[PDB]
């Protein structure tokens, strides 16, 4: 909810910058990402509606541990607002930001072997809106600057058109882009009637519309009361155990 | 919702009496001989106090 | 009586006067002093401005602005703009008022 | 065996799942509003030989007074109103109106965006198949009305199965000699000009004689849940201007004649309810792009 | 010879002989009228938001006020004109719509209950008969436009007549190749590719040359006195909406695929000119029909 | 070689060249002004119970106070109007109406004669000529949807050439079974059952196999500047009426189903432009005396 309110490139790094990974993947089943299935929308029809399940939806889906899977993670957190289930990451990736997995080599996740192209195609970027692909396309950005493949960023951008017309024009060394960036990535956002949409992304996106007024409020003080006495999670000193599976 | 009765039955589209011929009424009046065969200001005096 | 009337009114030379003024009151409102549109930027954002008077930062733009930084401009009318409780927010990137005079 | 589908049935292409919103929906409505203001106002100033009425419905519709010099356009809500029909067609249009634009331009006016509060009734009669055995010829023209020519070299009566979908609501049969039509396993009545069926009822099986020609003229009704300010008259004019604009030229997508054609094409479709929604959002913007460019041609 | 006609016109049903009186037709008159104002008045609500507009144009209509968890359907005026419009259609339809209602209804709002003030034009194609001779076939299709596809197997030249009644006031014909036409004991002129022709004229002879068939395309134009209301457009959406409805399902009728082909099938019998009395006022009662569903709808 | 034409592209009639000027289209703009008004005043007193708005509005069209024992005619504005639609159809029909008495009704409101504002878009569908080789039937039949029947008899396959002209925008071809079709001197793509082409292209070959009859139907837009109060259904109900009331009858001129086929042969032919600028005319005439006649009939 506080991810889909950012509405700039430096907001949303701020954002990516604080928050630890824990929040970008989830701890609930849910269920095969990819599926034809009927859902009940009885404000419109007495019939079953249609609709195929994904991973933009903002309900958690089972994922792969791989860097594909966490990845996929950390992309449908920021364009959707809700992770994914990757069983057993570990405490040394949980405790780092979602920025440094995207940023920086000290992780210990390798990140050369990413195709953008089926990743874009495992999170459905055609159902996807205009706010929605420009962070997809920051989050490829950075891992492509990463790695040293800005080439193969230049490829994927030229075989697909559309995107090209909307990439971000900013290059992650420089800081001179990101201050002075115009770009409008914002979500959610205070103005909408409570009622029903069609579509599963459609209905969720609305459902955190409606729940960002409320959220805007109440979530000041009954967070200040759970970390009253609370260790901060991110960086968090440690033995450095081990780092296992990646 | 409510519904009333416009006053002194006028019709706000027309902005007249409901009655069309209100006008050729009262003229008939003024010219009308009524109470005695002769002649008499009944007419006249109807006519004066309905205008 | 009279409302909704049908008689043909012959049109005056002081009603032809006050028309042509009336009209160009409203075609060029920078003539007299007012204006339906206005931007507010931070100072770090480089926007193209009239050069020809040569004014030191001139508040003046030819046009304003469609894109800046390759990305079109906010437009935001004034009534939801008074009533906007995140000001600050959206503040910070800049945004072009309209919908007030 | 041969199967005979109507051509307009025949793959249709995914529509475009961007702008379905109720924002978006409201942007729709708005549209709709001010563009048939847009027309009144041309109307009023002509009758009354002043330049106000159209200034004040301009300004309000484009942000901007008009000028002699410059081209009258619309605006940027007239972009909108165009990138949002390219979007809506199909699902490889760019879909690159921002969603801040479309919020700005829904709070001109105040409208409710609902697009189920009404009905319409689609003159588009669906043949999805016509079974015919050997030696018989089955050709289907038209799509509001559909004529079915049968020809008969066998040397006794076929069996000719009829298949009308299960979406549209009557289904008359006219032919141009009395005929035997049935449900499957049921017997055949006596030869008549006219049937009324609901294709709900199953397959139809048509009795053709050893002879001349039997043609079979169908006409059917379906009814579609739209907005209040549906306008058939006016979607379908909208509906040719933006072919004749260009702005359904995309890669791997169908083509149709009529938008009565086009919505129960998508309907037949698997799972056509998904389409149906998104098709009567496109319905309601041709209507607006219709009365903008009638006003304002460029 | 033999013989083909045009599929609509065969077998008119009869018409209702209710509710065709003064009273009745202001009934309907004022249904036409309030129900226009319940569309109009959605859409007031619509752009401004607030019920207002609706409640009141529907305490007109309904003269109740709606509640939440009842369901908006008209009252006893949707009730009457349903019932009234099936009672129209055919002649073993039910009258069980009392006098007391009519009356009352009528007295909702002061209109003239005529319906002969207008006229308007109807595009069904009337071919009552094409007699050919032995060696030649004949196929008729179509409503709107009928086309006619004549074959010649024979060596010589067919002389085929047609008969389009006496009802519609202009028929334009176009063929897919030039061809000859002329009036009963009447020179036949050179081969064009159109005609006009007024229907009372008499049967048209029309020569078929050996070889390639010849289709004929027919267009016709009729005017029947309606009232000033009357607008098609929406009496065709009726027509479909009652079809659908399922209040045209009655025992022994026909059925027909718009109210142009319904009306001149009616016209083109016997008495007709007293069914088509009775059908002008069905259509205009399938205008109101129409206008107040799309107002209070269901799914 | 044979060659198919449509039937309402042959042989158009010369149009009328009087009341073409400025004032003229005044009057034309005039009229339908009026006549719009009075059937509005025709509903607004049935509602209110009262004849004033119908006394005003047929007063200022008929310059004389409607009286009882009259037959309501419409004055000289009627007797002008039909007298003026009359001269547009033939140029052999006379030039009876002054212009001073046109231009003394012209000053009975105060609007523009442009005729040219907006648009329109009919849909007649232009096939100027079909080509086809020896061996093979080629039948063409329908205006607004036209429906070409094709048959081959010969050994192998036929090609046949398409001609819809330049006039029209848009084309859609819509075949009973798949069929191929290309422009001259390109590769012949996989069978289709649609195809969107613009006239202007040039002739279009379609491969006719041997097996079974082909029917392609036919859908065109073309676009018509109109003026903005053009009205297409209104102008339909004109045209009928003007030729069932007589006004058409005259020596050496075809006759037409429809103003749409009436505007689109009209282009074709040679000096297309300055032809359809009077028949434009004739349709904003013709949708005046829709409204008057139906408000007064006689």
């Amino acid at each position: 909810m506080d991810v889909l309110s950012k509405g700039s490139l430096k907001e949303l790094l701020a954002h990516l910058e604080k928050t630890p990974l824990e929040e970008a993947i989830s701890y609930r089943i849910g269920t095969v990402p990819y599926q034809n299935v009927l859902i009940s929308r009885n404000e419109y029809y007495n019939q079953l509606y249609p609709d195929t399940t994904s991973l933009i939806d903002g309900v958690s889906r089972e994922g792969q541990r791989n860097v594909n899977g966490l990845i996929m993670s950390i992309i449908s957190y920021v364009v959707s607002g809700s992770g994914h289930y990757i069983p057993n990451i570990g405490f040394m990736l949980l405790r780092r930001s979602i920025l440094d997995i995207l940023t920086k080599h000290d992780t210990g996740l390798v990140t050369n072997n990413l195709n953008y192209g089926i990743i874009a195609r495992n999170l459905t970027v055609s159902k996807m809106n205009c706010e929605q692909r420009k962070r997809m396309l920051i989050c490829f950005k950075l891992l492509a600057y990463k790695d040293g493949n800005q080439n193969d960023y230049e490829i994927y951008l030229n075989q697909n058109i559309p995107l090209k017309q909307i990439a971000p024009n900013f290059i992650p060394g420089d800081m001179r882009t990101v201050i002075h960036n115009q770009d409008q990535l914002a979500i959610v956002g205070i103005p909408l009637t409570q009622s029903t949409e069609l579509s599963i992304r459609d209905d969720n996106a609305k459902s955190y519309k409606l729940g960002y007024v409320d959220w805007y409020n109440s979530n000041s003080f009954l967070r200040e009361r759970s970390e009253f006495n609370l260790i901060r999670l991110k960086d968090r000193d440690t033995k450095y155990g081990k780092l296992n599976g990646w | 919702v409510g519904r009333y009765y416009n006053p002194f039955n006028i019709d706000p589209l027309t902005k007249k009496h409901v009655e069309d011929r209100l006008e050729e009424f009262i003229n008939q009046v003024q010219v009308g001989r009524f109470r005695n065969a002769s002649g008499n200001a009944v007419g006249t005096t109807l006519a004066a106090f309905l205008r | 009586k009279l409302v909704g009337h049908n008689y043909p009114v012959y049109v005056e030379p002081v009603v032809n006067i006050m028309n042509f003024i009336s009209a160009r009151f409203v075609a060029d409102s920078s003539y007299f002093g007012y204006t339906n549109e206005i931007m507010i930027m931070p100072n770090h954002i480089n926007v193209p401005v009239d050069d020809r008077f040569g004014f030191r930062d001139s508040p003046f733009c030819t046009s304003l602005p469609r894109t800046i930084m390759g990305n079109d401009v906010r437009r935001i009318s004034y009534n939801v703009f008074s009533m906007m409780e995140d000001i600050d927010d959206v503040i910070s990137e800049g945004f072009i008022l309209y919908d007030a005079y | 065996a041969n199967r005979a589908t109507s051509a307009f049935l025949d793959n249709p292409h995914p529509v475009g799942v961007n702008y379905v919103d109720e924002g978006s929906r409201q942007f729709v409505a708005v549209a709709e509003l001010l563009a048939s203001k847009l027309i009144d106002s041309s109307r009023e100033s002509d009758e009354s030989n002043s330049d106000v009425p159209f200034v004040q419905a301009y300004s309000k519709f484009a942000d901007d007074n008009p000028r002699h010099l410059r081209v009258k356009t619309g605006g940027k809500m007239a972009n909108a109103l165009t990138n949002v029909i390219r979007s809506y067609y199909s699902i490889n249009a760019p879909a690159i109106v921002p969603q801040v634009e479309i919020d700005r331009l829904a709070s001109k006016a105040t409208v409710s965006g609902d697009m189920y509060n009404s009905y319409a009734i689609f003159n588009s009669v669906p043949i999805v198949e016509v079974l015919s055995p050997a030696r018989t010829t089955v050709s289907i023209v038209g799509s509001d009305r559909a004529d079915v020519t049968m020809l008969n070299t066998g040397a006794g009566a076929a069996n000719i199965t009829f298949n009308f979908g299960q979406i549209a609501e009557t289904v008359i049969l006219k032919g141009s000699v009395p005929f035997q039509l049935a449900r499957l396993n049921q017997p055949m009545p006596a030869a008549r000009f006219t049937y009324k069926l609901r294709p709900l009822d199953g397959p139809f099986i048509v009795v053709l004689p050893v002879g001349n020609p039997l043609v079979i003229s169908a006409t059917a009704a379906t009814r579609i849940q739209v907005p209040l300010a549906f306008n058939k008259a006016l979607v379908e004019s909208g509906f040719q201007t933006a072919m004749n604009d260009g702005l359904f030229d995309i890669q791997n997508v169908n083509y149709y004649s009529s938008f009565d054609e086009f919505i129960i094409s998508q309907y037949h479709a698997q799972d056509g309810i998904n389409r149906v929604s998104t098709c009567v959002i496109l319905g309601l913007a041709l209507q607006a792009y219709d009365q903008m460019r009638r006003a304002l041609p460029v």
